[PDB]
């Protein structure tokens, strides 16, 4: 009976019913590489991961019986996909389980940030009275109207394409900027293309970031590219959080040339208003990366999870494995 | 995020995975 | 030159310069009928008034050369059009210029219940932190999906009808009840109507009021009505502030027999969170009524508004009015 | 028992079995006023017509006992509505049974314009024989791109609004004109409005006639305003026969001013291709006046029509009718 | 100056600018393999073709410079893509360039279907003549209703996405069978899948094909798989010819199994009504393999075509290329 | 449009509306 | 019953010495059992046996369906049950399994290792009328990976 | 919600509507 | 599909492509 370990979490309701006839299941409840217990790092078969543990050559190194990782949901940054593929070690992962929740949770920060209302919750809350008509005109002031606004999306994967056919019914005007996609995609879905990053922040009003993190897009958003936007635009970022500067972000904030911000993700995580160079910065919206959660999500994607695990054990890798990053580079 | 109110903190219960926290 | 006097205002700068070579324009700031100055009273021939003030039969009897009231907006509850009419006295509104403005917020609205977004902020500030996966879990319980969900509208007007249309994009299931309207309509939008407000309440998993407040529809949602919604449901509210019984939405509330209430207009304003019968009531959101304003929208109503006084003074009434709502009424 | 008779039909399989114990069923299948048998001109108290019949103020004075119309379908046109109140006589017609039929249909109708799909057909069976691309080239001359285009409706109306709604999902440009429409439905609907005919008529590619016939607009397309269209535009009428000049239509085809047309109603019925002023004129398309049928829609609106009659007997008219069309003119 | 050869044409009135001052341009206008000037077979650098030729092996192993072939469309299935890359030949196309035109005409041949135009249009000028309403009933007897149909599409490419999009705004309810697709797919786009071809004959009231002709799926719909189709569907082919068995179709609609069948493409061409298995079939659409060609489609297309040309000469095979489908066979 | 074959043309059936064309 | 109330199975881990105190080892130690109203039994040849299954089944809440390709029309009316046309429409559609029909010679290893990947995620496998019906290699294999979750 | 620090509140501009608040 | 009148047949306009038909 092999041994199968979740690196970092405590709950295994959902993964023991269906492992218990073939493998033993164990949890370390780790925030670090350094508080793995000795007996993982020795009699390991396969391992269940979430995205607040990082590991890198040096750590897959000190495994002795490793054969598998897989990571549950879509995400796989924070594991080294090449070097993993030499040591011998196969990385799976759940691809779409959640395209339509984060598709949602997007549009939901567009709408506040246009129509201003948690700001207006908030207000209320801090004892703000307004009476007059004249008031009313004050403390709203900056809302917009949406149509004929310009929207820009970088990156038109799954969850790019949902944004785009929810963003045309409130009369938006879509652009996209994708360099790894074939000719005519954008003929199908009715869009409209550009070639280069520039010309998108030249003609944008809104920008919304949906791409991955690889190795030649990071600090994306840098501080020679915030110049190039328009005067007082806005800027959402629901991906990754290394792909924005916030050093260059908080500077744009204050000075006036972007009106307002939503963030879900952070470079650096858990995220406290009372820490970091976006401690006094206005007009900013910020989620405690949530944007995937549902009921029905949460169980669906922990179910495939622990069948990938079943199929490995059970059969030949990687023939039996559905979704496999690693496949080139494995030996 | 239920309080542990288990005064008697016995050991008669082997019900789950393996615990091997550090 | 003849006297016009906004009632419940202080600022002019956009009716001045059209009303200055034919009339007198003069304001009152007033916020009850007793605040009124005397010589209005005697010498006004038109007025210009907001949804602040209430004018009743006697109130309207003490004026002396009224001629035409002009609402600016498209609500005129406020005034009693029958009584009007009997003394010669006619009434006008603009009756689209905030159309889209209120249709986005109200969808605004519906995704704060469904992906818990102003909630989640507002934890943040307060200084709660998350890290683990299972506290992230346990802070956005409650989150559930869009799709397959059912929605039910009041009244299928000009603002129902553009929440309609968005509301499909999400994968929602549409129905309306409209006694008023005539058959065939929900052929051409491809929608779902009910005969029975009974029947609405029991198949429906959000309900959203878009009617108005005629003298037949008072505390629509009244204690008896509160009872016949599923076991939790979500409500929204846009309209007005007299549909809806406060006193019997609190007991509902923390029974957790309603999961969550989104409100923008309240039966007693300002609001105030610690003054009510909502002092104390769990998954309460609350705006300062301020769903119709827009940099574009606030100049097109006063504009319009400005231009039919103009004409009734340099024309007849009512042949040269264009939205007059006391036709039949007028004598 | 009262007598029912059905002026021009033979079958009456569907209202026989509803009124078969309130009334005794009859028919007539005439084709003109002057084929009406004598004892119906005495003896009867309801009657059911198609739009194959017309009957004017001579013709309905005939009748002694009639009390109520009821039209099989939802144009009333051919019925003199003024002259049949004052005695007192009751109208009313099905309103909605065929809304979503005769959508489909136009849409189908501006397709083969768009491309040219039936006149392939045609020319296949009259033996013309296409092997290189060249030849493929000339037989296909004339077909465009959608995308782009500009769209013309004349009448929102339950079918102006349902083929609105399709043919943005194919890229076009709508607008629309329509004077007795009230202000801000196009804003529920995101359309554009004008404000004269000449206007529309400057600005369009492809016209669309969705208007009812009143006494105000007949031969709406007249030769004046023919003149107007753009060069090379199309024209789609599924209305009314007698909106369009055939006459000047003609010409206008000949010399090449309009690219070509699509009728489904005419002003002489039955339509023959070997008569009429359209005898010879290329780039024509006709069918046989039936853009409403289908077998479900046929059901509805005979079953719909039977129940009207069995309220008017068994209650009091105008109280217990729900579609009456003449209720101010009813003395 | 090399020479450059169009196989199967005459007129090169657009490639001829663009490619003066670079190579020397020719034309065959050939009908087969055996048609080909033993200049070209010599001295030709490149190509250009049509659909209407077919080139094996046996025929590229004539070539004695032949370096680079350009297919002017979407399609290569007749060029032996694996022979010409051990040849050192490379093979390019143009991916995108008449998507939306084949889209529209799909969207055509379903509604004549429906609602039968083209062949009320056909009887017309055979001289039929249509009185009476019972006479109305009986030439377009078949005809349905839309909303609440299934629409089932084989094949989710460029021209499979656009047809699904516009299909929703009808009222259908789309299925699609896709085996080489990823996870997560039918999430963006709100679609359902299934996951053998059997499932998808089962639950289907049209079936559209939108694949492409490999050597897996060669006559896919044989006369097994057409007994497994419900009682009285459609069947649309817009894409290749051989992909269905037409002596097996021909059964089927004679039965009266298959209510009707639109075709663009066929195996033999060019079609004529009075030749092959399909000589004596009721209920049958035939158009000359036009559902392509447009007045911008056709210019856009043969300039793409010419610069891929220029760029092989002046440049490096295949670095400069960028539409090349032969890559991994190539040498 | 069913041809109407019926040589022995009685009436031994009625069966439906009354028939009142001219 | 067997297979949804586990019943064999409980009692044979007392037997082996298995203690359960706790109301969380006993909804372990019991993991898998499900509700019987609202699934759907599927049965392959309605001969004497199959008849008497059907009537049987109805009232614990099953909803029946049939596969029998040498019957005449109407058999199904006089029942009240619903029958399909082809052994792939049954497989697709059914929860539990199970073989009534006899050994010809054209029905020899009917569940094959063709067939066995068309049933559901999770599905049952009843067989008490002949032991050549079944492939025992293909089926081994798909208890291990878990595509079935039990057979009797 | 502008500060008035118009310390010196004279009357030397008349520039715009007619104040008639009570 | 233009009828080809050019009786005088003649050779003195070399405007376009080689033909190299067979
Ligand atoms: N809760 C959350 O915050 C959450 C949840 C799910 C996914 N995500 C993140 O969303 C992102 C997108 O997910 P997806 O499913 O749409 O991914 P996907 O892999 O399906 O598509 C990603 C797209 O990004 C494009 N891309 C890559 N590099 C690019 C670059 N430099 N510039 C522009 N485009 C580029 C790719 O070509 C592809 O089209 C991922 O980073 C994922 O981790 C976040
Ligand atoms: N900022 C705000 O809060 C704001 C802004 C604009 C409008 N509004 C309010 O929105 C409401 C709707 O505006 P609109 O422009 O759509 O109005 P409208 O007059 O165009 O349409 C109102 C509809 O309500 C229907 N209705 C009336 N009584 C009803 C009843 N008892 N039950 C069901 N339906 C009933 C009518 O038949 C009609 O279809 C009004 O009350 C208006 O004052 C609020
Ligand atoms: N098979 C058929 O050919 C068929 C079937 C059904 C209906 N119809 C015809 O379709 C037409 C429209 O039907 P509907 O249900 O949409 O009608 P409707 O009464 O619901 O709407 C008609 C619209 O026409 C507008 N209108 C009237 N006069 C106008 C004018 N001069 N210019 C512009 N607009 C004008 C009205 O204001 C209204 O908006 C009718 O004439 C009807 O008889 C034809
Ligand atoms: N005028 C015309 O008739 C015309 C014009 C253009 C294209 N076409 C034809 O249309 C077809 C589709 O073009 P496209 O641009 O959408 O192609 P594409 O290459 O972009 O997409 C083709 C799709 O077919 C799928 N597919 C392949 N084999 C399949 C199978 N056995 N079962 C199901 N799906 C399968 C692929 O995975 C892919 O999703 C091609 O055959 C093309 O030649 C015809
Ligand atoms: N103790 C035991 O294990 C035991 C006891 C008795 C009977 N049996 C077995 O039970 C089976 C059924 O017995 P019965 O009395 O109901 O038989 P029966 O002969 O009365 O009925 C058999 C049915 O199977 C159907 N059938 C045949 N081939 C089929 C196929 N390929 N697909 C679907 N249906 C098909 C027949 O048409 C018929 O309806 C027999 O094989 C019998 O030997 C086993």
């Amino acid at each position: 009976r092999p041994l199968v370990a979740l690196l970092d979490g405590r709950d295994c309701t959902v993964e023991m019913p269906i492992l218990k006839d073939v493998a033993t299941v164990a949890f370390c409840d780790a925030q670090s590489t350094q508080e793995i217990h000795e007996k993982v790092l020795n009699e390991a078969v396969g391992a269940l991961m979430y995205h607040t543990i990082t590991l890198t050559r040096e750590d897959l190194e000190k495994f002795k019986a490793l054969r598998i990782i897989v990571r549950i949901g879509s995400g796989f940054d924070n594991i080294d996909i090449k070097s993993a593929g030499d040591l011998g070690i196969a990385v799976c992962n759940v691809p779409a389980a959640s395209v339509e929740e984060t598709a949602d949770s997007t549009l939901c920060h567009i709408l506040n940030l246009y129509r201003r209302a948690t700001w207006l919750h908030q207000a209320l809350r801090e004892g703000t009275r307004v009476q007059s008509v004249e008031q009313i005109r004050e403390v709203a002031s900056g809302a917009a109207r949406i149509r004929g606004e310009t929207l820009g999306i970088i990156g038109l994967g799954r969850v790019g394409q949902a944004v785009a056919l929810r963003a045309k019914a409130f009369g938006f005007n879509v652009l996209f900027y994708d360099p790894y996609l074939s000719d005519g995609v954008e003929r199908a879905l009715g869009l409209q293309r550009v070639s280069t990053l520039q010309d998108l922040l030249f003609h944008s009003d809104c920008v919304t970031l949906h791409c991955g993190l690889n190795e030649h897009n990071h600090h994306l958003i840098n501080d020679f590219t915030v110049k190039q936007m328009r005067q007082g635009a806005f800027l959402v970022n629901t991906a990754r959080g290394g792909l924005v500067d916030e050093k260059a972000l908080a500077q744009a904030l204050k000075e006036g040339r972007i009106r307002g911000a939503a963030l879900d993700v952070h470079e650096s995580e858990p995220f406290s208003f009372s820490q970091g160079p976006l401690k006094d910065a206005p007009n900013l919206i910020c989620t405690p990366h949530a944007a995937w959660y549902s009921e029905q999500a949460s169980i669906e994607m922990r179910e495939e999870a622990a069948r990938e695990i079943r199929r490995a054990i059970t059969g030949r890798i990687p023939d039996s494995l559905k979704n496999c990053v690693n496949k080139d580079h494995l030996t | 995020e239920a309080l542990d109110l288990s005064m008697k903190s016995v050991p008669w219960l082997k019900a789950g995975a393996l615990d091997l926290s550090v």
